[PDB]
């Protein structure tokens, strides 16, 4: 009794934002920088 | 009697035996409820359409 399912028929996508990136495995680090001026 | 529907399990190892259908056509024939005749007029009394 199986039933595939996509990660973007579901939901729960709407949630993420999703990019495809080719090479995580070398990636070490990641970083993100805001700048907020008050 | 929807709990009792959703007790059965809709799972067939078969994986696509086909269905009965109803005279209207499309949807399919879920199950079949066997009663006694006072219990079929309450039920056609309480559920009518």
């Amino acid at each position: 009794a199986i039933q595939y399912v996509r990660f973007l028929e579901t939901a729960l996508a709407v949630s993420c934002v999703n990019t495809e990136f080719k090479d995580l495995s070398r990636m070490t680090d990641g970083k993100i920088q805001f700048r907020i001026s008050v | 009697l929807s709990e009792m529907v959703a007790a059965v399990s809709g799972e067939s190892v078969l994986k696509g035996v086909s269905t009965y259908t109803t005279a209207k056509g499309g949807e399919p024939v879920g199950g079949v409820f066997i009663v006694t005749d006072n219990v079929l007029r309450q039920l056609l009394t309480f559920l009518g359409e």
